[PDB]
RNA sequence: AUGCCUGGGCAGGGCGAAGCCAGAGGAAACUCUGGUGGAGGUCCGUAGCGGUCCUGACGUGCAAAUCGGUCGUCCGACCUG
RNA sequence: GGAGAAGGGUUCCAUGUGAACAGCAGUUGAACAUGGGUCAGUCGGUCCUGAGAGAUGGGCGAGCGCCGUUCCGAAGGGACGGGCGAUGGCCUCCGUUGCCCUCGGCCGAUCGAAAGGGAGUCGGGUUCAGAUCCCCGAAUCCGGAGUGGCGGAGAUGGGCGCCGCGAGGCGUCCAGUGCGGUAACGCGACCGAUCCCGGAGAAGCCGGCGGGAGCCCCGGGGAGAGUUCUCUUUUCUUUGUGAAGGGCAGGGCGCCCUGGAAUGGGUUCGCCCCGAGAGAGGGGCCCGUGCCUUGGAAAGCGUCGCGGUUCCGGCGGCGUCCGGUGAGCUCUCGCUGGCCCUUGAAAAUCCGGGGGAGAGGGUGUAAAUCUCGCGCCGGGCCGUACCCAUAUCCGCAGCAGGUCUCCAAGGUGAACAGCCUCUGGCAUGUUGGAACAAUGUAGGUAAGGGAAGUCGGCAAGCCGGAUCCGUAACUUCGGGAUAAGGAUUGGCUCUAAGGGCUGGGUCGGUCGCGGCCGGCGCCUAGCAGCCGACUUAGAACUGGUGCGGACCAGGGGAAUCCGACUGUUUAAUUAAAACAAAGCAUCGCGAAGGCCCGCGGCGGGUGUUGACGCGAUGUGAUUUCUGCCCAGUGCUCUGAAUGUCAAAG
RNA sequence: UAGUGACGCGCAUGAAUGGAUGAACGAGAUUCCCACUGUCCCUACCUACUAUCCAGCGAAACCACAGCCAAGGGAACGGGCU
């Protein structure tokens, strides 16, 4: 069975040495080494422990090369909040901004009476 | 009184750090690492993350409590003397 | 020698703590039986770390402290750049 | 064995000599003498910050300097929009600079990792010695792009009034910073500033399970081959495709739509989930390192035959194939849990979102493209040889010592144990020959007794694995425990048990063995076919009682003392009862404070701290108890009722 | 004259300078028993490497001069003197 040594003048196996096993048209088995395991966006709402649907999980810095497609998705918050947290803010928003009129309502009726 | 007659929880110690300890701890460990019914959700979820870290796997939601249990009997009683102070200030 | 920062590493087995399932007994409290489970500054033991005995070898030596057998520990107050 | 890091520094390669060295020799060498050799946008330094170091301001210091890193600072020289002035270039249009207005938090200059973070390269060939660096062939990242090099998106809509049979053409009013899906979200693009928010970078240890790949294993086809005195359709070697794109398997979702469930259901090895929406259907997203395709058969490899005395990196026929398995080893990906009085990095850098300050041309065009597809130019500097260790490093040396990592085949076997073997490597470790005296060093065997030896069972020996039985006193109920004590173990030939995939919708009609339609049997006590991994138990037979046959491999019981235990200690005579340890009990301190450092400072550590804290002691698991004494020496409390009491007044 | 179990008359035991006890554990210090064996009675034999001889290569410690004894005397134990 073929042995195999490290490409690179990196002897020890830390997180940027990390390789895989690859058969090249020479048939010998050699060493390729591996970009890091991107992650997707998390919702900046913070409460859901999921990450954001629609956004190609790569590293940092490849999003500079990405698309804007890619990058988000096509709604108010695409590609930082997600949409259950969205629709929360909007009836959120909607119901405060009602119960403010119906208190300045009651409070308006209130200084009438006096 | 299944695998074990009277130590439990405290069974992984074996031998060591005398009987008196041990049990003394038991209750301690069960109180730990029990699970508590969430009051925001009605779950069975609640659990000692940190020391006075509580968490709610369902609600999300992370509440200030005791070292090892959800709610200590001094800061119920707190509670109810800042509720009467309350009360009895504004009214 | 000690503290801190950033990395790396630690075969194969034994015992069997919580939690859980099924069956049986009970009026209840609950209790037995058979399983699942893999906790432990747990045990045997390799690598690693250390050096009890033979007061062995050597003792103008391989060596201004090494060597052979036998040994303690080997998931944590662990070892190490 | 094959490669690195630190270190070495020419020890690397070729040629030659044998003066000296390599404790014998040498035709040999890491010796000596000549020459040669290290090729980068993609591999690292360079960038970032961590623990920390260290300027300015400030303070101290007789002084060289020291304290401190935000503290006793007018600490940003940057930017957009507008105005003015000037030059330069077809002063059209733009750039530059200067001034004026305006806008502006950062947080301390700087250094600090060739194993942390950090975009982007692979395949084949090639040298005596260098190649992810040279050549060939395929890519990719960043920056520039003005006059935009092109196409494409903002894009060529409607109404009205006419002309024309119609297509279509003219004039006018406008819209036009995109489109689709209920939804998750998708489509090659799809204006936008100061400002604000968020994400990535960016995370501990351990257990379990699942997917993918590499390797190993089995049944075969070829090609080359050892044996063939007998057998063996023989045994041994090989039998493939890069990065970057497109498509499709395969995994995951704490994503969405219909709907509302107790006769509770779904489901894992374990868990776990469900009216805050479970099962059942239909979708969406992420990873896709796996398969097909461009790359790419042109190349590589195994064979068979030649061109050429030689040089000659050549010419050609073939093959590079079909399947199955495994708690198998390694790497990787993804779920799920357990532990913490332990919660497990910062910064550089990149991205998304909230707003609309502003721009655009006006009806065929423009401002814009976090640029959609191509096209053009550039990527500077430093290191790159070799050893990396029973001979290239440190020990005075080719010293049995020390010195940080990666790759990890077959058999036996629980095993990365020991033993044998394959790929690879070597000559037995600063010499050889001849005999086998005594003493030695390292292994053993000994009749009968069995510790009578010795300070002392020192040394050696006994037991040892697995399966089936059995297991006491004591106890903190967890243990003791493999307690102690018994039986079996080979070979051969059988028996039994432990599983997956597919298959019936058969009849009639219709359409081209398959598809559709209707009632049938609905295997609902299931059977038929085909495959595959290892196990467990039982039985017979058999060998000169041999069978964990080599290797691996606990000697036990009854007591006393000490230390609870785990752990640590005198590197080089003492590993222990010594130290430490959780537990227990006291002491001081509420911040101009307690303890402590400091010659010095508005200095510093605890302290990114606040009595469940910090600092100082004694004892030392669990249980029980903690007796009396303040005479002495300490410590502490108040006290003008005060004897003695210095300087100053 | 060891060990264990009882006594206390304790030169000079004694209660966090902690007393007593105590399961598990210990390369900690001791007594006895089972098995085992060259520790021994009582030694012998075998193997490998040395020692031995040879070819080659080859040091160091030490050295007043040197090296046979009895007695005597002597600095009261001489190789030297008789
Ligand atoms: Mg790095
Ligand atoms: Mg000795
Ligand atoms: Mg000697
Ligand atoms: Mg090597
Ligand atoms: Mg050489
Ligand atoms: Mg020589
Ligand atoms: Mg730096
Ligand atoms: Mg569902
Ligand atoms: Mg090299
Ligand atoms: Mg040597
Ligand atoms: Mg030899
Ligand atoms: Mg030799
Ligand atoms: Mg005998
Ligand atoms: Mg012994
Ligand atoms: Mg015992
Ligand atoms: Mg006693
Ligand atoms: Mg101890
Ligand atoms: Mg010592
Ligand atoms: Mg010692
Ligand atoms: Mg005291
Ligand atoms: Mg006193
Ligand atoms: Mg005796
Ligand atoms: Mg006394
Ligand atoms: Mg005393
Ligand atoms: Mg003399
Ligand atoms: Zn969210
Ligand atoms: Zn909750």
């Amino acid at each position: 069975v073929q042995r195999l040594t490290y490409r690179r003048r990196l002897s020890y196996n830390t997180a940027s040495n990390k390789t895989r096993l690859s058969r090249t048209p020479g048939n010998r088995i050699v060493y390729l080494y591996t970009k890091k395991v991107g992650k997707a966006p998390k919702s900046a709402c913070g409460v859901c422990p999921g990450r954001l649907r629609g956004v190609r999980a790569v590293r940092p810095k490849v999003l500079m090369r990405l698309s804007k497609t890619k990058k988000h998705v096509s709604r108010a918050y695409g590609g930082s909040m997600c949409a259950k947290c969205v629709r929360d803010r909007i009836k959120r928003a909607f119901l405060i901004e009602e119960q403010k009129i119906v208190v300045k309502v009651l409070k308006a009726q209130a200084q009438s009476q006096k | 009184a299944k695998r074990t007659k009277k130590v439990g929880i405290v069974g992984k110690y074996g031998t060591r750090y005398g009987a008196s300890l041990r049990k003394m701890v038991k209750k301690i460990e069960i109180s730990q690492h029990a699970k508590y019914t969430c009051s925001f959700c009605g779950k069975t979820k609640m659990k000692r993350r940190a020391v006075g870290i509580w968490h709610c796997g369902s609600c999300m939601k992370t509440v200030a409590g005791g070292a090892w249990t959800y709610n200590t009997t001094s800061a119920v009683t707190v509670k109810s003397a800042i509720r009467r102070l309350k009360e009895l200030k504004d009214q």
